[PDB]
Protein backbone atom coordinates (compact mmCIF):
# COMPACT_ATOMS: atom_id res chain seq x y z
CA UNK A 1 0.00 0.00 0.00
CA UNK A 2 1.29 3.75 -0.41
CA UNK A 3 0.55 6.08 2.12
CA UNK A 4 0.70 8.90 0.11
CA UNK A 5 -2.80 9.34 -0.34
CA UNK A 6 -3.90 9.29 3.62
CA UNK A 7 -5.49 12.41 5.28
CA UNK A 8 -2.12 13.05 7.43
CA UNK A 9 -3.42 16.48 8.98
CA UNK A 10 -5.90 13.97 10.68
CA UNK A 11 -3.66 11.85 11.26
CA UNK A 12 -0.98 13.95 12.76
CA UNK A 13 -3.76 14.92 15.58
CA UNK A 14 -4.81 11.82 16.22
CA UNK A 15 -1.09 11.26 16.76
CA UNK A 16 -0.05 13.63 18.92
CA UNK A 17 -3.13 14.02 21.36
CA UNK A 18 -3.89 10.41 21.61
CA UNK A 19 -1.27 7.24 20.12
CA UNK A 20 1.87 9.49 21.26
CA UNK A 21 0.75 9.44 24.92
CA UNK A 22 0.16 5.70 24.61
CA UNK A 23 3.64 5.08 23.33
CA UNK A 24 5.09 6.88 26.03
CA UNK A 25 3.02 5.33 28.54
CA UNK A 26 4.04 1.92 27.80
CA UNK A 27 7.90 2.57 27.51
CA UNK A 28 7.76 4.58 30.83
CA UNK A 29 11.05 6.16 30.77
CA UNK A 30 12.70 3.46 29.03
CA UNK A 31 14.91 4.51 26.05
CA UNK A 32 16.69 2.94 23.36
CA UNK A 33 18.93 3.57 20.51
CA UNK A 34 17.09 3.71 16.92
CA UNK A 35 17.31 1.38 14.64
CA UNK A 36 15.73 2.92 11.37
CA UNK A 37 14.99 5.91 9.89
CA UNK A 38 12.54 7.65 7.42
CA UNK A 39 12.78 10.98 4.99
CA UNK A 40 9.22 11.13 3.93
CA UNK A 41 5.89 10.98 5.51
CA UNK A 42 4.46 8.27 3.41
CA UNK A 43 7.53 6.56 4.33
CA UNK A 44 7.40 6.81 7.43
CA UNK A 45 3.74 5.68 7.70
CA UNK A 46 5.12 2.75 5.45
CA UNK A 47 7.41 1.68 8.39
CA UNK A 48 5.26 2.65 11.19
CA UNK A 49 2.36 0.55 10.26
CA UNK A 50 4.89 -2.58 9.61
CA UNK A 51 6.54 -1.81 13.05
CA UNK A 52 3.06 -1.72 15.03
CA UNK A 53 0.97 -4.01 13.21
CA UNK A 54 2.98 -7.35 11.99
CA UNK A 55 3.26 -9.54 15.64
CA UNK A 56 7.14 -10.25 16.27
CA UNK A 57 8.90 -13.19 18.26
CA UNK A 58 9.08 -12.26 21.98
CA UNK A 59 6.09 -9.93 21.70
CA UNK A 60 3.13 -11.26 19.96
CA UNK A 61 0.77 -9.08 21.59
CA UNK A 62 2.21 -5.64 20.04
CA UNK A 63 -0.60 -5.39 17.64
CA UNK A 64 -3.26 -5.78 20.32
CA UNK A 65 -1.50 -2.87 22.07
CA UNK A 66 -3.67 0.02 22.95
CA UNK A 67 -1.28 2.29 20.60
CA UNK A 68 -1.49 -0.66 18.45
CA UNK A 69 -5.21 -0.49 17.52
CA UNK A 70 -5.90 2.93 17.80
CA UNK A 71 -2.95 3.33 14.61
CA UNK A 72 -4.83 0.58 12.57
CA UNK A 73 -7.61 2.31 13.08
CA UNK A 74 -6.70 5.50 12.22
CA UNK A 75 -5.16 4.43 8.86
CA UNK A 76 -8.40 2.92 7.87
CA UNK A 77 -10.07 5.61 8.80
CA UNK A 78 -8.13 7.94 7.21
CA UNK A 79 -6.08 6.60 4.44
CA UNK A 80 -7.97 5.37 0.73
CA UNK A 81 -8.41 1.73 0.15
CA UNK A 82 -6.20 0.75 3.24
CA UNK A 83 -6.92 -3.29 4.20
CA UNK A 84 6.74 -12.95 25.34
CA UNK A 85 9.62 -10.75 26.38
CA UNK A 86 8.38 -7.48 27.85
CA UNK A 87 11.86 -5.90 27.01
CA UNK A 88 11.34 -6.92 23.56
CA UNK A 89 7.90 -4.78 23.22
CA UNK A 90 9.61 -1.73 24.76
CA UNK A 91 12.30 -2.14 21.98
CA UNK A 92 10.14 -2.11 19.17
CA UNK A 93 7.67 0.27 20.73
CA UNK A 94 11.12 2.74 21.17
CA UNK A 95 11.10 2.71 17.46
CA UNK A 96 8.00 2.84 16.48
CA UNK A 97 7.35 6.34 18.40
CA UNK A 98 10.79 7.22 16.98
CA UNK A 99 9.14 6.19 13.36
CA UNK A 100 6.10 8.77 14.44
CA UNK A 101 9.24 11.65 15.29
CA UNK A 102 10.48 11.02 12.03
CA UNK A 103 7.21 11.57 10.34
CA UNK A 104 6.49 14.48 12.54
CA UNK A 105 9.44 16.31 10.97
CA UNK A 106 9.02 14.81 7.27
CA UNK A 107 7.75 16.65 4.41
CA UNK A 108 4.48 15.42 2.77
CA UNK B 1 26.92 13.12 33.92
CA UNK B 2 27.24 13.78 30.34
CA UNK B 3 24.96 16.50 28.32
CA UNK B 4 24.10 17.25 24.42
CA UNK B 5 22.27 20.06 22.92
CA UNK B 6 21.19 20.25 19.65
CA UNK B 7 21.06 24.23 19.34
CA UNK B 8 18.50 25.45 16.93
CA UNK B 9 19.26 21.82 14.44
CA UNK B 10 22.49 24.32 13.46
CA UNK B 11 25.19 22.27 16.06
CA UNK B 12 25.42 19.44 18.70
CA UNK B 13 27.31 20.11 21.62
CA UNK B 14 28.13 17.69 23.82
CA UNK B 15 29.20 18.34 27.24
CA UNK B 16 31.62 15.97 29.89
CA UNK B 17 40.46 12.85 29.59
CA UNK B 18 37.65 11.46 26.91
CA UNK B 19 37.28 11.81 23.24
CA UNK B 20 34.61 11.70 21.31
CA UNK B 21 33.78 10.01 17.64
CA UNK B 22 30.51 10.53 15.72
CA UNK B 23 28.47 9.07 12.73
CA UNK B 24 25.35 10.21 10.45
CA UNK B 25 23.65 6.65 8.92
CA UNK B 26 25.60 3.68 8.66
CA UNK B 27 28.97 5.52 7.40
CA UNK B 28 32.14 5.70 9.12
CA UNK B 29 32.96 7.29 12.41
CA UNK B 30 34.25 10.15 12.85
CA UNK B 31 36.33 12.27 15.44
CA UNK B 32 34.85 15.45 16.69
CA UNK B 33 35.62 18.49 15.12
CA UNK B 34 36.14 20.97 17.89
CA UNK B 35 36.88 19.93 21.27
CA UNK B 36 36.65 22.02 24.34
CA UNK B 37 39.65 22.15 26.21
CA UNK B 38 41.21 23.01 29.62
CA UNK B 39 44.14 25.00 30.47
CA UNK B 40 45.92 21.93 31.09
CA UNK B 41 44.51 20.51 28.08
CA UNK B 42 41.39 17.83 29.43
CA UNK B 43 38.70 17.74 27.00
CA UNK B 44 35.16 19.37 28.42
CA UNK B 45 32.87 19.10 25.36
CA UNK B 46 32.43 18.93 21.64
CA UNK B 47 31.01 20.53 19.19
CA UNK B 48 29.71 18.76 15.70
CA UNK B 49 27.50 19.87 13.04
CA UNK B 50 24.03 19.17 13.16
CA UNK B 51 22.06 17.15 9.89
CA UNK B 52 18.05 17.12 10.07
CA UNK B 53 18.10 13.89 8.39
CA UNK B 54 19.89 10.49 9.31
CA UNK B 55 20.49 9.08 12.76
CA UNK B 56 23.90 10.71 14.82
CA UNK B 57 25.72 7.85 16.68
CA UNK B 58 27.30 9.03 19.86
CA UNK B 59 30.36 7.46 21.46
CA UNK B 60 32.64 8.95 24.14
CA UNK B 61 35.45 7.13 25.21
CA UNK B 62 37.99 7.09 28.10
CA UNK B 63 41.54 7.38 28.28
CA UNK B 64 42.05 3.79 27.18
CA UNK B 65 39.41 3.60 24.62
CA UNK B 66 36.46 2.13 26.95
CA UNK B 67 32.72 3.17 26.20
CA UNK B 68 31.46 5.63 28.64
CA UNK B 69 28.55 6.98 26.66
CA UNK B 70 26.93 5.91 23.78
CA UNK B 71 24.22 7.21 21.94
CA UNK B 72 22.09 6.87 18.92
CA UNK B 73 18.82 9.41 18.29
CA UNK B 74 18.06 12.31 15.25
CA UNK B 75 20.23 15.20 15.91
CA UNK B 76 16.66 16.33 16.24
CA UNK B 77 16.20 14.68 19.31
CA UNK B 78 18.08 17.25 21.59
CA UNK B 79 16.87 20.37 20.08
CA UNK B 80 16.85 23.37 21.95
CA UNK B 81 15.65 26.11 19.46
CA UNK B 82 17.17 30.30 19.65
CA UNK B 83 14.57 32.19 21.21
CA UNK B 84 11.60 34.00 19.16
CA UNK B 85 13.66 37.42 17.79
CA UNK B 86 11.11 40.02 18.89
CA UNK B 87 8.13 40.22 20.64
CA UNK B 88 5.27 42.42 19.35
CA UNK B 89 2.19 44.00 22.10
CA UNK B 90 -1.03 44.90 20.62
CA UNK B 91 -4.11 45.79 22.43
CA UNK B 92 -7.57 44.97 20.78
CA UNK B 93 -10.59 46.83 21.24
CA UNK B 94 -12.08 42.97 23.19
CA UNK B 95 -9.73 44.39 26.15
CA UNK B 96 -7.41 41.30 25.10
CA UNK B 97 -3.87 41.54 23.93
CA UNK B 98 -2.28 40.18 20.95
CA UNK B 99 1.03 38.59 21.47
CA UNK B 100 3.08 37.87 17.79
CA UNK B 101 6.46 36.67 16.81
CA UNK B 102 8.35 35.85 13.54
CA UNK B 103 8.39 32.06 12.82
CA UNK B 104 11.18 29.64 13.17
CA UNK B 105 12.62 28.01 9.90
CA UNK B 106 11.41 24.74 11.13
CA UNK B 107 8.03 22.91 12.49
CA UNK B 108 6.52 21.67 15.72
CA UNK B 109 7.38 24.03 18.25
CA UNK B 110 5.43 25.57 20.62
CA UNK B 111 5.39 28.88 21.96
CA UNK B 112 5.22 29.84 25.86
CA UNK B 113 3.77 33.21 26.63
CA UNK B 114 4.23 34.31 29.92
CA UNK B 115 2.58 37.97 31.02
CA UNK B 116 2.30 39.48 34.64
CA UNK B 117 1.97 42.84 36.44
CA UNK B 118 5.02 44.76 35.96
CA UNK B 119 4.79 45.43 39.74
CA UNK B 120 4.82 41.69 40.10
CA UNK B 121 7.12 39.39 41.09
CA UNK B 122 9.45 36.98 39.68
CA UNK B 123 7.03 34.38 40.49
CA UNK B 124 3.47 35.75 39.32
CA UNK B 125 3.98 34.87 35.88
CA UNK B 126 0.94 33.59 34.13
CA UNK B 127 1.58 31.18 31.24
CA UNK B 128 0.14 30.61 27.93
CA UNK B 129 0.62 28.46 25.06
CA UNK B 130 -0.17 27.83 21.28
CA UNK B 131 1.43 27.38 17.52
CA UNK B 132 3.48 29.69 15.76
CA UNK B 133 3.23 32.77 15.36
CA UNK B 134 0.73 34.67 17.57
CA UNK B 135 -1.82 34.29 20.87
CA UNK B 136 -3.81 36.24 22.46
CA UNK B 137 -4.13 36.91 26.63
CA UNK B 138 -7.33 37.89 28.12
CA UNK B 139 -8.95 39.48 31.04
CA UNK B 140 -5.63 42.27 31.22
CA UNK B 141 -6.37 45.66 32.40
CA UNK B 142 -6.00 48.53 30.10
CA UNK B 143 -4.52 51.00 32.74
CA UNK B 144 -1.51 48.65 34.37
CA UNK B 145 1.50 47.76 32.52
CA UNK B 146 2.89 44.59 32.07
CA UNK B 147 5.78 42.45 31.54
CA UNK B 148 5.48 40.17 28.53
CA UNK B 149 8.31 37.20 27.74
CA UNK B 150 8.27 34.36 25.38
CA UNK B 151 9.90 31.01 24.56
CA UNK B 152 9.87 28.35 22.15
CA UNK B 153 9.26 24.76 23.32
CA UNK B 154 9.54 21.83 21.07
CA UNK B 155 6.64 19.55 20.96
CA UNK B 156 7.47 16.30 22.63
CA UNK B 157 4.81 14.17 20.15
CA UNK B 158 7.29 15.99 17.70
CA UNK B 159 10.88 15.71 18.37
CA UNK B 160 10.84 13.79 21.70
CA UNK B 161 11.38 14.38 25.42
CA UNK B 162 14.79 15.19 25.14
CA UNK B 163 14.10 18.08 23.66
CA UNK B 164 14.17 21.33 25.52
CA UNK B 165 12.54 24.89 25.40
CA UNK B 166 14.56 28.30 24.40
CA UNK B 167 15.73 30.92 26.63
CA UNK B 168 12.99 33.57 27.31
CA UNK B 169 13.01 36.33 25.13
CA UNK B 170 13.82 39.70 26.76
CA UNK C 1 -37.07 8.91 21.89
CA UNK C 2 -34.40 11.55 21.14
CA UNK C 3 -31.27 11.59 23.33
CA UNK C 4 -28.42 14.15 23.98
CA UNK C 5 -24.63 13.10 25.16
CA UNK C 6 -21.28 13.78 26.22
CA UNK C 7 -18.09 12.88 27.39
CA UNK C 8 -15.40 13.46 29.91
CA UNK C 9 -11.66 12.91 29.75
CA UNK C 10 -9.72 11.63 32.48
CA UNK C 11 -12.43 11.76 35.42
CA UNK C 12 -10.97 9.58 37.90
CA UNK C 13 -7.74 8.29 36.36
CA UNK C 14 -7.05 7.32 33.16
CA UNK C 15 -10.74 6.08 32.23
CA UNK C 16 -12.96 8.60 30.50
CA UNK C 17 -16.70 9.05 31.37
CA UNK C 18 -19.64 8.72 28.37
CA UNK C 19 -23.03 10.35 30.09
CA UNK C 20 -26.48 10.26 27.70
CA UNK C 21 -30.17 11.35 28.27
CA UNK C 22 -33.29 11.75 26.56
CA UNK C 23 -34.38 15.54 26.11
CA UNK C 24 -37.72 14.94 27.06
CA UNK C 25 -38.32 13.92 30.88
CA UNK C 26 -42.19 13.30 31.35
CA UNK C 27 -41.06 10.17 29.73
CA UNK C 28 -40.39 6.69 30.89
CA UNK C 29 -37.53 4.57 30.46
CA UNK C 30 -39.44 1.18 31.04
CA UNK C 31 -36.69 -1.05 30.36
CA UNK C 32 -35.04 0.84 27.88
CA UNK C 33 -31.17 0.68 27.79
CA UNK C 34 -28.19 2.67 25.52
CA UNK C 35 -25.71 0.91 23.80
CA UNK C 36 -22.96 2.00 22.25
CA UNK C 37 -21.02 0.20 19.59
CA UNK C 38 -17.57 0.96 17.18
CA UNK C 39 -14.27 2.32 18.40
CA UNK C 40 -13.60 0.97 21.50
CA UNK C 41 -10.36 -0.91 22.15
CA UNK C 42 -11.33 -4.23 23.69
CA UNK C 43 -15.12 -4.93 23.55
CA UNK C 44 -17.52 -4.67 20.61
CA UNK C 45 -19.78 -2.84 22.51
CA UNK C 46 -20.70 -1.49 26.05
CA UNK C 47 -24.25 -0.97 27.22
CA UNK C 48 -24.78 1.74 29.50
CA UNK C 49 -25.30 2.21 33.85
CA UNK C 50 -28.34 3.22 34.53
CA UNK C 51 -28.82 6.17 37.49
CA UNK C 52 -31.97 8.05 38.25
CA UNK C 53 -32.77 9.74 34.71
CA UNK C 54 -29.22 9.56 32.89
CA UNK C 55 -27.16 6.78 31.32
CA UNK C 56 -23.40 7.16 32.20
CA UNK C 57 -20.04 4.58 31.40
CA UNK C 58 -16.47 5.28 33.10
CA UNK C 59 -14.21 3.38 30.71
CA UNK C 60 -10.52 3.26 29.30
CA UNK C 61 -12.09 1.46 26.26
CA UNK C 62 -12.84 4.15 24.01
CA UNK C 63 -10.59 4.59 20.98
CA UNK C 64 -11.19 8.56 20.81
CA UNK C 65 -10.67 7.62 17.20
CA UNK C 66 -13.47 7.34 14.65
CA UNK C 67 -17.62 7.77 15.13
CA UNK C 68 -19.69 5.33 17.64
CA UNK C 69 -23.30 4.33 16.78
CA UNK C 70 -25.34 5.25 20.38
CA UNK C 71 -28.28 3.11 20.31
CA UNK C 72 -31.56 3.52 22.87
CA UNK C 73 -32.97 0.07 22.62
CA UNK C 74 -35.45 -2.04 23.46
CA UNK C 75 -34.67 -5.67 24.11
CA UNK C 76 -33.45 -6.55 20.50
CA UNK C 77 -34.85 -3.86 18.90
CA UNK C 78 -33.20 -0.01 18.12
CA UNK C 79 -35.18 2.63 18.79
CA UNK C 80 -32.74 5.06 17.62
CA UNK C 81 -29.60 5.32 16.80
CA UNK C 82 -26.93 8.21 16.09
CA UNK C 83 -23.34 8.26 14.93
CA UNK C 84 -21.04 10.30 16.58
CA UNK C 85 -17.75 10.47 17.53
CA UNK C 86 -16.41 10.86 21.73
CA UNK C 87 -14.11 13.36 21.03
CA UNK C 88 -16.13 15.29 19.04
CA UNK C 89 -18.71 15.79 22.31
CA UNK C 90 -16.48 16.44 25.51
CA UNK C 91 -17.58 18.14 28.10
CA UNK C 92 -14.92 20.21 30.23
CA UNK C 93 -14.87 19.53 33.57
CA UNK C 94 -15.35 22.35 35.49
CA UNK C 95 -13.54 24.19 37.74
CA UNK C 96 -12.97 24.03 41.73
CA UNK C 97 -11.67 26.50 44.40
CA UNK C 98 -13.29 29.51 43.22
CA UNK C 99 -11.75 31.58 45.27
CA UNK C 100 -11.61 35.86 45.15
CA UNK C 101 -9.71 38.62 47.50
CA UNK C 102 -9.77 42.27 47.02
CA UNK C 103 -5.98 43.96 46.94
CA UNK C 104 -6.61 47.49 48.10
CA UNK C 105 -3.07 48.60 47.19
CA UNK C 106 -4.03 47.55 43.13
CA UNK C 107 -7.72 48.66 43.73
CA UNK C 108 -8.63 45.67 42.35
CA UNK C 109 -10.22 42.01 43.20
CA UNK C 110 -7.77 38.34 42.37
CA UNK C 111 -10.11 35.74 41.09
CA UNK C 112 -8.16 32.33 41.34
CA UNK C 113 -9.73 29.12 40.60
CA UNK C 114 -7.74 25.75 39.79
CA UNK C 115 -7.88 23.93 36.33
CA UNK C 116 -8.40 20.12 36.36
CA UNK C 117 -7.19 19.19 33.16
CA UNK C 118 -3.85 20.76 33.78
CA UNK C 119 -3.78 17.42 35.85
CA UNK C 120 -4.75 15.48 32.55
CA UNK C 121 -3.04 13.24 30.03
CA UNK C 122 -4.88 13.82 26.81
CA UNK C 123 -6.55 17.21 26.64
CA UNK C 124 -4.35 20.08 29.38
CA UNK C 125 -5.56 22.65 27.81
CA UNK C 126 -9.09 24.22 27.95
CA UNK C 127 -10.56 27.89 27.19
CA UNK C 128 -12.13 29.05 30.59
CA UNK C 129 -15.47 31.65 30.93
CA UNK C 130 -15.24 33.55 33.97
CA UNK C 131 -18.68 35.20 34.79
CA UNK C 132 -19.99 37.67 37.54
CA UNK C 133 -23.16 39.89 38.57
CA UNK C 134 -24.19 41.67 41.35
CA UNK C 135 -25.76 39.01 43.78
CA UNK C 136 -29.11 40.58 44.57
CA UNK C 137 -31.40 41.49 41.22
CA UNK C 138 -31.82 41.33 37.79
CA UNK C 139 -28.10 41.97 35.88
CA UNK C 140 -26.46 41.07 32.38
CA UNK C 141 -23.57 38.67 33.61
CA UNK C 142 -20.38 40.24 32.63
CA UNK C 143 -18.39 37.14 30.83
CA UNK C 144 -14.45 37.26 31.24
CA UNK C 145 -12.80 34.73 29.02
CA UNK C 146 -9.23 33.39 30.00
CA UNK C 147 -7.16 30.70 28.99
CA UNK C 148 -4.80 30.66 32.42
CA UNK C 149 -5.96 30.26 36.38
CA UNK C 150 -5.71 33.86 37.25
CA UNK C 151 -7.32 37.15 36.73
CA UNK C 152 -8.15 40.53 38.00
CA UNK C 153 -11.15 43.39 38.10
CA UNK C 154 -10.31 46.55 38.48
CA UNK C 155 -12.50 47.91 41.57
CA UNK C 156 -13.77 51.11 38.88
CA UNK C 157 -15.91 48.26 36.88
CA UNK C 158 -17.91 47.21 40.03
CA UNK C 159 -20.67 49.23 42.79
CA UNK C 160 -19.20 49.61 45.99
CA UNK C 161 -20.49 48.44 49.11
CA UNK C 162 -22.27 45.28 47.21
CA UNK C 163 -22.46 41.64 47.36
CA UNK C 164 -21.48 39.79 44.35
CA UNK C 165 -21.70 36.46 42.68
CA UNK C 166 -19.14 34.64 40.58
CA UNK C 167 -18.88 31.19 39.07
CA UNK C 168 -16.47 29.86 35.73
CA UNK C 169 -16.57 26.84 32.96
CA UNK C 170 -14.34 25.76 30.74
CA UNK C 171 -14.68 24.31 27.29
CA UNK C 172 -11.88 22.55 25.25
CA UNK C 173 -9.67 24.31 23.02
CA UNK C 174 -7.70 21.75 21.25
CA UNK C 175 -7.16 20.83 17.75
CA UNK C 176 -8.55 17.61 17.75
CA UNK C 177 -10.87 17.59 20.88
CA UNK C 178 -14.08 19.46 20.75
CA UNK C 179 -17.08 19.55 22.23
CA UNK C 180 -19.10 21.19 24.85
CA UNK C 181 -19.01 23.77 28.26
CA UNK C 182 -18.74 21.79 31.64
CA UNK C 183 -20.85 22.43 34.06
CA UNK C 184 -20.65 25.93 36.19
CA UNK C 185 -18.38 25.54 39.18
CA UNK C 186 -20.18 25.95 42.30
CA UNK C 187 -21.17 29.47 43.02
CA UNK C 188 -18.80 31.81 44.96
CA UNK C 189 -19.84 35.21 46.41
CA UNK C 190 -17.91 38.64 47.77
CA UNK C 191 -18.93 41.75 49.11
CA UNK C 192 -16.99 45.18 47.53
CA UNK C 193 -15.75 48.24 49.83
CA UNK C 194 -16.16 51.90 49.80
CA UNK C 195 -14.98 53.55 47.20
Amino acid sequence: YNFSNCNFTSITKIYCNIIFHDLTGDLKGAKFEQIEDCESKPACLLKIEYYTLNPIPGCPSLPDKTFARRTREALNDHCPGYPEVQNICLQQTSQILRLWYSFMQSPE
Amino acid sequence: DVTVVCHDLETVEVTWQLSLEFRYGTGALQPCPRYFLSGAGVTSGCILPAARAGLLELALRDGGGAMVFKARQRASAWLKPRPPWNVTLLWTPDGDVTVSWPAHSYLGLDYEVQHRESNDDEDAWQTTSGPCCDLTVGGLDPVRCYDFRVRASPRAAHYGLEAQPSEWTA
Amino acid sequence: HSFWCHSQLEVDGSQHLLTCAFNDSDINTANLEFQICGALLRVKCLTLNKLQDIYFIKTSEFLLIGSSNICVKLGQKNLTCKNMAINTIVKAEAPSDLKVVYRKEANDFLVTFNAPHLKKKYLKKVKHDVAYRPARGESNWTHVSLFHTRTTIPQRKLRPKAMYEIKVRSIPHNDYFKGFWSEWSPSSTFETPEP
